[PDB]
């Protein structure tokens, strides 16, 4: 059972929202908005399909931001030279991923991108 | 004059020359090439002496490819990793039928006499022409003893002396102004160890010669040639021993009369060699042994290893001069990549990186502080000359560890 | 040194090539003719900097040498709520697991992108002996 606007499914609580904004701002967003509350989380098609019925309904926009953010920034690199990685350099620029409602996939967009949040 | 030397010669003969696998001829080919060498590195008391002759009947051991570079650098790695540890010796020479390109005829590495990988040397048969392929063999060992090639004023004879960068169809038998004077810079400088006393007669292969300067078995001693013999008791001609002597040359041998025994006949040179003493029964010294290779040396900056104490700062001074020394780790890191310069073994040329365990027996790192740089982590490679420049094997990587013959920084106890 | 067709920084020698390829062409490249070459590395401030002076010296983006490792697509990187990543449908094509540099950036930033993207390379070359 959750509380007004929000629907339920298994054992947690969803909420969709127009504002549209990157991110990072839309995690934020989702905390303030209740404690414990993230960007939504997929662990099976089945939860999946409930999101994206969930946009269709509630939200004007076709997609938003899942929960995975600065994907590939942190992780184990080697150079092909069978160099050390001692020195970085990443750019501040980084990909987070999306998820349209109608074909229903993932997709990676820098999250410098502005769309729809869906809570959790 | 020059210092007598000895140069404890191995000859390696290729499948190409192993096709007719039967020894004899060609040992008897071989035997008249080397004392032809000898014949020519007289003028020099250089003295090449055989003490073993390998054949690669079954296969080729290594690629001899057309290649004089590539062929020598395998050649180089194999001697350090194979044959060193079988049998010991000071050269090695290949002898092969091998067409190499560009027209060469022999190939080896400047200045490398007496080190593991680079006191080797190919050398193209030139069928039956023996006398012609002497001088070939002369012309490698002498660029192995740091002589260059004679240059716009060096003069001979013959106008064409053997370390001439070409070979003449009747080549000379003369060295050049140019070489006593390289060969005299080369000892005064490496001061090369392992060439100062010859084998025992008993170890000697090839065919006893009278007049070579060199004591062998059946002959009663040997001072050379009645030409340049100053031995008041041997007979120059019939190596023979002159009227009241019991003998004519060895360390054990005073006023022409055998030492007797308990006398030293060879002390310890440095801490990592042993001393011998006659066994009054013989003129000749008892076989020359080093200390226990492992032992500790320079006060624990190293460990021996056959007769040498090898450490990373010296190499390094060799290398770069007296103000250089060993860089900070972080540069042996280099050596994970298997780059062209940093990697540790090699098969079939193909460079292979050191795993994270023998990175200091890769490529020498030094911190040569000469003004001008900019690089902390100087190391020295030539694709001609590339196993300079790699940590000398028996090199001590950690406490208690060592380098072996084959790039592995392994554990003393189990190197030895 | 190594008068070939590139520049010289501390043994190795860098050269700049304008045929558009993928990160995997560009590497595979980079060690055939200009034997043990490999995609750029850049081990230090000192050699990035090199780099750029290069590219700048140039009359688009080039490829970097830099890698992922592990076989997860996720690398270490788990859900914003802090579940594990159970359910993966990223489809591949959607993967910027490359690096390259751009000049925008003054060609100092690791940009990530398709691997399969065709982009300009550098290659980090032995020098001629
Ligand atoms: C997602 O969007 C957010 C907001 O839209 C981006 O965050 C913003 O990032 C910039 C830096 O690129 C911040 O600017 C700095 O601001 C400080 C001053 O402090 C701030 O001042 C503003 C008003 O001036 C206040 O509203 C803030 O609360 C805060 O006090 C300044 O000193 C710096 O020089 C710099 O200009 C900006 O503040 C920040 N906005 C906020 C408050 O979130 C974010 O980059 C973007 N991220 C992604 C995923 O691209
Ligand atoms: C070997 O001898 C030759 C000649 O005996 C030396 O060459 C001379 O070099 C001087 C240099 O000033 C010339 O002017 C002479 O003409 C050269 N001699 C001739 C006529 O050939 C040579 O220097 C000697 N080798 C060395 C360097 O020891
Ligand atoms: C016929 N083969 C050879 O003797 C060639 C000849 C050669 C070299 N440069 C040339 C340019 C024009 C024509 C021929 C040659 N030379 C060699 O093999 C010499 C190679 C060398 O420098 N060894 O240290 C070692 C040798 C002197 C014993
Ligand atoms: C080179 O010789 C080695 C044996 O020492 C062999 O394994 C290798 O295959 C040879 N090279 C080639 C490509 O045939
Ligand atoms: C590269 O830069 C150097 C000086 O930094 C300059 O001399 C050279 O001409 C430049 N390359 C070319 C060919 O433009
Ligand atoms: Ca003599
Ligand atoms: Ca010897
Ligand atoms: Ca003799
Ligand atoms: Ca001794
Ligand atoms: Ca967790
Ligand atoms: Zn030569």
């Amino acid at each position: 059972d959750c509380p007004s606007g929000w629907l339920s499914y298994e054992q947690h609580c969803y909420k969709g929202f127009n504002d549209l904004k990157n991110w990072t701002d839309a995690e934020k967003f989702c905390t303030e908005q209740k404690k414990g509350s993230h960007l939504v989380s997929l662990h099976s098609r089945e939860e999946e399909k409930f999101v994206v019925n969930l946009i269709s309904e509630n939200l004007e926009y076709p997609a938003t931001w899942i929960g995975l953010g600065n994907m590939w920034k942190d992780c184990r690199m080697e150079w092909s030279d069978r160099g050390n990685v001692k020195y970085k350099a990443l750019a501040e620029e980084s990909y987070c991923l999306i998820m349209i409602t109608h074909e229903k996939v993932w997709k990676s967009m820098t999250c410098n991108f502005i769309a729809p949040v869906v809570c959790k | 004059q020059f210092n007598k030397i000895f140069i404890e010669l191995v000859i390696i003969v290729d499948h190409s020359m192993a096709k007719k696998c039967n020894s004899t001829a060609t040992n008897t080919k071989i035997y008249e090439i080397v004392n032809s060498a000898n014949e020519i590195f007289n003028p020099l008391n250089i003295h090449v002496t055989l003490i073993g002759v390998e054949f690669w009947c079954d296969r080729d051991l290594i690629n001899v490819t057309s290649s004089a570079d590539e062929t020598l650098n395998s050649f180089g790695e194999w001697r350090a990793s194979d044959l060193m540890t079988r049998k010991s010796h000071d050269n090695a020479l290949l002898f092969t039928d091998m067409r190499f390109d560009l027209n060469t005829l022999g190939i080896t590495f400047l200045a490398g006499m007496c080190q593991a990988y680079r006191s080797v040397g190919i050398v193209q048969e030139q069928g039956n022409r023996n006398f012609k392929t002497a001088v070939i063999m002369a012309h490698e060992l002498s660029h192995n003893l740091g002589m260059y090639h004679d240059g716009k004023n060096c003069i001979c004879n013959d106008s064409s002396c053997v370390m001439s960068p070409v070979l003449s169809d009747q080549p000379s038998k003369l060295f050049s102004n140019c070489s006593i004077h390289d060969y005299q810079r080369y000892l005064t400088r490496y001061k090369p160890k392992c060439i100062f006393n010859p084998p025992l007669r008993k170890d000697i292969v090839s065919p006893p010669v009278c007049g070579n300067e060199i004591w062998e078995e059946g002959e009663e001693c040997d001072c050379g040639s009645p030409a340049n013999c100053q031995n008041p008791c041997c007979d120059a001609a019939t190596c023979k021993l002159k009227p009241g002597a019991e003998c004519g040359n060895g360390l054990c041998c005073y006023q022409c009369k055998i030492k007797t025994a308990g006398t030293v006949c060879r002390r310890a040179r440095d801490e990592c060699d042993v001393p011998e003493h006659c066994t009054g029964q013989s003129a000749e010294c008892p076989r020359d042994q080093l200390q226990q290779n492992g032992k500790p040396c320079q006060n624990n900056r190293g460990y021996c290893y056959n007769g040498d104490c090898p450490i990373m700062r010296n190499q390094c001074i060799s290398l770069f001069g007296s103000r250089a020394n060993v860089a900070k780790d972080s540069c042996f890191q280099e050596n994970l990549k298997g780059s062209y310069y940093g990697y540790c073994r090699k098969e079939n040329g193909r460079k292979i990186p050191c795993a994270p365990q023998d990175v200091k027996c890769g490529r020498l790192f030094c911190l040569n502080n000469s003004p001008r740089n900019k690089n902390p982590c100087n190391m020295h490679y030539s694709c001609m000359d590339q196993h300079k420049g790699m940590v000398d094997p028996g090199t001590k990587c950690e406490d208690g560890k060592v380098c072996n013959n084959k790039r592995q920084c392994v554990d003393v106890n189990t190197a030895y | 040194d190594c008068p070939p067709d590139s520049s010289l920084y501390r043994y190795f020698c860098y050269r700049v090539f304008k045929e558009h390829k993928t990160w995997e062409a560009a590497e595979r490249f980079c060690m055939e003719h200009p034997n043990n070459g490999h995609l750029v590395s850049i081990e230090s401030m000192e050699e990035a900097e090199f780099v750029a002076k290069l590219l700048s010296n140039t009359t688009t983006h080039f490829w970097i040498g830099l890698m992922i490792k592990d076989k997860e697509q996720e690398c270490s990187s788990e859900w914003s709520d802090g579940s594990s990543v159970s359910y993966d449908k990223l489809g591949k094509q959607e993967f910027r697991k490359c690096f390259v540099l751009e000049k925008e950036s003054g060609y100092r930033m690791w940009f990530n992108r398709n691997c399969e993207e065709r982009y300009l390379f550098v290659c980090k070359v032995p020098p001629e002996c």
